[PDB]
DNA sequence: ACTCTACCGATAAGCACAACTACCTCTCCT
RNA sequence: UCGAGAGGUA
DNA sequence: TTGTGCTTATCGGTAGAGT
């Protein structure tokens, strides 16, 4: 059983250690099965909020991602917008720089 | 300060350039010494980081430094479209000259990439066509005339010379040269990203995200020979984790690993066993585990207790029917579940050493969708056959 | 043996059914570009109050359940298993040669 | 588009209703009361409409930019050597003669007793 | 227009999940409740009442919109 | 350590016993080992398997 | 540059207080009224005070995050910008070696340098610094009018705190 | 044949690394239509619980 | 009548992933 | 703790 | 160990084009 307990290293995801407070892997059948009964607040909240939470900010003049958050493509500016995506979306788009290949997100608000 | 919040949507994607790369980039210094810097990264043996606050781990971003190089290099994603394009177009007359007509003696030549075949580089070499060549030697022509490659400007940096004359590895540089007269819209037709060509900067990962840590810091000081420099970045940018391989979370398993399966908080796997007395919608949860187990209830953590809804499953899930959102029955029993025999045959198991695995909903609104759509009345039909 | 066919082919096929769903228009859409699957639901009634309803979710978890109870059934020579003649039905793009 | 006189009266409707039903269950500020009470007391006109219609007459039979003509409300120069010193844009110009822009001063000076 | 004119059992799982977590939040209630202390119980009270004012803005796949009412909507 | 320091074992969620006996034992290259264990009686409980010797396999339901 | 330019928000509403639709309007205002008085600060528009006229309102948008409805309200308002090339008036505060302090009301601290006014010297024969070299008294209270310079701001402040120059005509109280 | 990409699905299915450097060659625009890249960016998938909006006024 | 090229259909020849889900211990190093 | 190899559970 | 693509290489192969 598990209420909070210590994260893995590489991705903030509950260990599976027993001895541990470890966690409870949900897999891609059961959230196949979830998407079958139409259950949108649990899956969302066992994918993103139980799970490994995260924000982003992108500038929104440019298509970038800024590190108070700042855009070092453009001067200081004041329009940045913050998403709330999960941290292997984070590490994906890391992952992905690291390669070679450069993302661009279109904020819609 | 405060940012606005705002959803993702319509994601792009590109091949990074310099541009974009030095952006990026912050505190990017040329120290080999400094690739484990302050700067960028938590677990750095300095707990402290130069352009985020003091933190635990949790509050502070992965930053992105990119080195610099003394010489430039062709993009290796963009190498088979130059290889292809200069195979088109003859490298002495830069159209669609005696590399034209078949009476002048030249043999047509062809532009391919080799991979690790003849120096373990990942370039342009240049093979004259031996189909052409065995007929020039039915003629007597034994060997190429002197000036077949004068259409190789002469490199400065003539290392790895005295190579056979037949088959020519062509530097970046050179690269640039043959490329220089031809037109921009038939450059553009075939690259789409004409700015992506020039690769000048590699960036070095984040420290707190990741035998590349060693590849890194061999290419802070580099030497000639620009073709290594090709091939030490090929071989650097492979040791992604998005690339096939053994840490085994890699490739597919790494996506499945890091964004399609999840492991959550709130979730207890315990035996089943049978209770004929329980309800067909009521499950048995041991007074021991839910004391300990703790739900988000607005008036901030209260223990479990009757009348609460867990929505059970049994691994693995073959049919929908497997999640059943069943309420909470509190029982003097410990370190077990109770289930009605009945309910077997939708979790298609038996009590001989099953585990099920149970997840608690904290959102209020989750726990109302849990009973309305999951609920064992809401699937008292098969889904399957109507039954 | 045939222990990870089952699982494979329900993957592959809850890949292809996930985005299906009923449209409030009647019509059975996908999700990418709206695509236009079935122009009404050839269920032969008794009900169409089911509108929100992944219908290709739905078929696909009855297909892998078909295709998990077919695990349980044996092999004929000369003859194939109900599961590997499943995979065969269900795969005809792969066996153009 | 108010300089001293309209901007004034909204006040006075701030100060007629802050004293109906002053109680407020949310939280006050007191920093924008402040910046009202300090800084309308520069100065003030007599009539709303006089003013108003005699500032917008030389800004319809002559041509003043908007900004230009807001800058010399609110300095009220009171001759004719002073606005070509104070703003450099006027200066070596004949669009408008002098003469007719001292008799605007005088017609401001006339309105304010 | 051109819709079933009965709410589907998402769209009422959804509106009485919000009316919970707007009742959990200490918000007044339009229905009369006599010996109740469940906010699920509450929005229940107020769906069979039919006056909680919520509307439905259905997405059409063509990218239009109908905007409905929980009161205009029968359940079932 | 001689500084204060502790690099001490402690015992996880799971883990409570009795001590039974505490072994010292050191090899040729000069390493100290050392050896606790912690003994507890288990008795047949709801969650128990129990099998038989004709393959009859199955746990304690009540 | 007192323009009246209309400005839309997104002020949120919490579900504490969501009924009496026939005076909903009331808590429409008081939800507003603590949206600008929260921020209370500006980067290139100036100020605000009241909400003279409501323009329109927009269809309240929910949102599954502590029981907060959005409300997307667009509205002109009373603001101030300090273009450059403008007389402005001013009363001093108090008066020291460096960095005379002039108040255009509690919005702004402006500071003047000693390469500002004309040449004057300093008199420490009395309690406050004096400046009557050039036949001009300045104390505390009266209103002197000078040319507005550009202005800055700070990154949690943001105060509008600009340089104060007599290098302008009509110097001293009038 | 139906001229809609979609990157982030076909990388989750198989070959992500060669689907990804595709994308980036090509220049094409994921718009997060499916159920599984909302899933994986905090996205409601809109086939249940999502298609429709709730507005008070 | 009598001869050169050139895009194009059928067999070799190497790559390139992928062979199930949720679980739990033990030794080895790293 | 981060990994690898084994042995088992449904 | 393979199943399935997948991409060149490679063998004629004759159709036009020309003389
Ligand atoms: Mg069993
Ligand atoms: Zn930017
Ligand atoms: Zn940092
Ligand atoms: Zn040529």
């Amino acid at each position: 059983f598990r209420n909070t307990g210590p994260v893995h290293p590489l991705t903030r995801q509950p260990v599976a250690d027993r001895k541990r407070f470890g966690g409870i892997k949900f897999g891609e059948m059961e959230r196949d099965c979830l998407i079958a009964h139409g259950a949108s607040a649990n899956l969302h909240e066992r994918l993103f909020t139980l799970s490994d939470s995260s924000q982003m900010h992108i500038c929104r003049k440019c298509k970038t991602y800024a590190n108070g958050p700042y855009c070092r493509v453009c001067v200081s500016s004041d329009h940045v917008v913050r998403v709330y995506v999960p941290y292997g979306a984070k590490l994906l788009c890391q992952e992905l720089f690291s390669m070679g290949i450069t993302l661009n997100f279109d904020t819609k608000l | 300060l405060q940012v606005p919040v705002g959803t993702l949507t319509s994601i792009g994607f590109s091949i990074s350039n310099n541009n974009d790369r030095d952006k990026m980039s912050v505190l990017e210094v040329e120290a080999p010494n400094q690739v484990t810097d302050s700067r960028l990264g938590l677990p750095n043996p300095d707990s402290v980081c130069r352009t985020c606050g003091s933190k635990d781990r949790k509050v502070c971003e992965g930053h992105f430094g990119v080195i610099n190089f003394a010489y430039s290099i062709i993009n290796p994603y963009f190498l088979k479209e130059v290889a292809a394009l200069l195979n088109k177009i003859c490298p002495g007359c830069k159209y669609i000259c005696r590399y034209c007509t078949l009476n002048t003696g030249y043999p047509l030549m062809k532009f391919r990439v080799t991979t690790k075949e003849v120096f373990r580089r990942s370039g342009i070499v240049v093979e004259v066509n031996e189909e052409s060549l065995m007929k020039l030697k039915k003629r007597g022509v034994l060997t190429l005339p002197p000036d077949y490659w004068s259409f190789l400007p002469q490199d400065s940096n003539i290392d790895e010379s005295c190579l056979k004359p037949t088959r020519r590895i062509i530097t970046h540089a050179q690269v640039y040269a043959l490329l220089l007269g031809i037109d921009q819209r038939l450059i553009k037709k075939d690259i789409p990203m004409f700015n992506s060509l020039g690769l000048t900067s590699f960036p070095v990962t984040p420290n707190g995200y990741r035998e590349r840590t060693r590849i890194y810091k061999k290419l802070v000081g580099f030497e000639g020979n620009t073709l290594e420099l090709s091939s030490r970045v090929m071989e650097c940018m492979q040791y992604s984790r998005l690339f096939s391989e053994t840490p085994k979370l890699c490739g597919l398993r790494f996506m499945k690993d890091v964004l399609l399966g999840k492991r959550s908080d709130h979730t207890f796997r315990t035996v089943v066993v049978g209770d004929p007395s329980l309800k067909l919608n009521e499950i048995g949860i041991p007074e021991s585990i839910a004391k300990r187990l703790q739900v988000s209830e607005h008036l901030i953590f209260r223990s479990l207790m009757d009348g609460d809804t867990v929505l059970m499953n049994r691994p693995p899930s073959i049919h929908q029917h497997s999640l059943i959102a069943m309420t909470v029955r509190i029982l003097p029993t410990t370190s077990v579940v109770s289930l009605n025999p009945i309910c077997c045959l939708p979790f298609r198991g038996d009590f001989d050493g099953d585990c099920l695995h149970g997840y608690v909903p904290q959102s209020i609104q989750a726990k109302v969708e849990l009973d309305e759509l999951v609920a064992l009345d809401k699937q008292l039909i098969n889904r399957q056959n109507g039954r | 043996g045939n222990a990870d066919l089952p699982g494979t082919l329900s993957r592959r096929l809850m890949f292809f059914m996930r985005d299906i769903y009923a449209a409030y228009d009647g019509t059975v859409r996908n999700s990418f570009g709206n695509q236009l699957v079935q122009f009404t639901y050839e269920t032969d009634g008794p009900v169409e109050d089911i509108t929100g309803e992944a219908l290709g979710s739905l078929s696909a978890c009855a297909l892998s359940e078909a295709a998990y109870s077919a695990l349980d059934q044996p092999i004929s020579l000369l003859e194939t298993s109900p599961l590997l003649n499943l995979k065969n039905v269900l795969e005809c793009g792969s066996k153009k040669g | 588009c108010m300089m001293d006189c309209e901007a004034f009266q909204i006040l006075d409707g701030i100060k007629g209703q802050l004293v109906g039903l002053s109680e407020d269950p949310s939280i006050k500020i007191p920093v924008s009361y402040d910046r009202a009470l300090a800084y309308v007391e520069s100065c003030v006109h007599y009539t709303n409409p006089q003013s108003v219609r005699k500032v917008l007459e030389p800004l319809k039979t002559y041509g003043i930019s908007d900004g230009e003509m807001c800058v010399i409300a609110n300095a009220s120069s009171e001759s004719v050597d002073e606005v070509l010193a104070f703003i450099p844009s006027l200066k070596t110009k004949k669009e408008v003669i002098n003469q007719p822009l001292q008799d605007a001063l005088e017609e401001l000076s006339k309105l304010k007793k | 227009r051109k819709t079933s004119k009965f709410m589907t059992k998402y769209e009422r799982a959804r509106i009485l999940g919000t009316r919970a977590l707007q009742i959990s939040m200490n918000a007044p209630v339009m229905v009369e409740l006599e010996g109740e202390t469940d906010p699920l119980e509450i929005a229940m009270k107020e769906l069979r009442q039919r006056k909680i004012p919520f509307t439905i803005r259905r997405y059409l796949p063509d990218g239009s919109f109908e905007e409905w009412g929980v009161d205009e909507l029968i359940v079932e | 350590t001689e500084s204060g320091a502790d690099h001490s074992i402690k015992l996880k969620h799971t883990e409570r016993g009795i001590v039974q006996k505490v072994v010292l034992s050191s090899n040729d290259e000069g390493k100290n080992f050392a050896a606790v264990s912690l003994r507890q009686v288990r008795s047949p409980c709801l969650g128990d398997k129990f099998s038989s010797m004709h393959g009859q396999k199955g746990v304690l339901g009540y | 540059m007192f323009i009246k330019v209309k400005l839309p928000w997104d002020v949120t509403i919490p579900a504490e207080d969501m009924d009496t639709g026939l005076m909903l309007q009331r808590a429409i205002v008081i939800r507003l009224l603590e949206a600008f008085s929260k921020e209370k600060a500006t980067k290139d528009l100036g100020y605000l005070i009241t909400p003279t006229i409501l323009e329109n309102i927009g269809e309240g948008k929910i949102k599954e995050q502590t029981g907060e409805i959005q409300f997307p309200v667009v509205f002109n308002g009373i603001c101030f910008k300090m273009f450059k090339g403008e007389i402005v008036h001013g009363v001093v505060h108090k008066v020291h070696k460096t960095g005379v302090f002039l108040k255009s009301g509690p919005y702004e601290i402006i500071y003047l340098s000693h390469m500002k006014m004309p040449g004057y010297e300093f008199i420490p024969g009395e309690n406050p610094f004096f400046m009557n070299q050039y036949m001009s008294r300045i104390q505390i209270g009266a209103r002197v009018r000078f040319v507005v310079l550009d202005t800055e701001w700070r990154e949690a402040e943001k105060d509008f705190m600009a340089l104060a120059s007599i290098d302008g005509d009509n110097l001293g109280p009038f | 044949v139906e001229s809609t990409p979609a990157p982030f699905t076909q990388a989750c299915f198989s070959s992500p690394s060669q689907c990804f450097l595709k994308a980036a060659k090509e220049g094409v625009r994921d718009d997060l239509q499916g159920s599984i890249d909302a899933l994986a960016w905090g996205k409601v998938p809109g086939f249940g619980t999502g298609d429709q909006f709730e507005i008070i006024i």
